[PDB]
């Protein structure tokens, strides 16, 4: 009942480590990312692939 | 876009030259919404 | 084991849900802080007053 729980934090605690220096190296934002061949019309993508 | 009689500019990708052969603006952005078709399908099945 | 875990990161949670709607809202940044009756001086600031 306790040591599940601290255990599945953890791995929780990994993945938000991983998703933090993810977004700091990687802080939001948008691209405007449009069909140079098409042209006419912009895609708002986020700021990375 | 002509800025000058004898001088068209491309305004770019991001941009775009207007139809009033004025200048250059922000191209119109494009992405999913939920105005008529194709996302009520999965919005309904997460509501669900 | 269980119920005293569950409900403490219920507050926490809680609070963090406040705190993060608050920057949603408010989203955080840096203003230059300047005293006109001295001026030349400069401050650099957290955006929350």
């Amino acid at each position: 009942p306790s040591s599940q729980v601290f255990i599945c934090l953890g791995l929780i605690l990994v993945q938000i480590v991983m998703v933090s220096v993810w977004l700091i190296l990687e802080a939001p934002g948008t691209r405007r990312y449009t069909l140079a061949e098409k042209r006419e019309t912009v895609i708002l993508k986020c700021n990375v692939k | 876009y002509l800025a000058d009689e004898f001088t068209c500019m491309d305004c770019g990708s991001g941009q775009w030259p207007t139809a009033d052969l004025t200048g250059c603006y922000d191209l119109p952005e494009d992405y999913i919404r939920w105005e008529d078709a194709w996302a009520i399908g999965p919005v309904t099945i997460a509501c669900l």
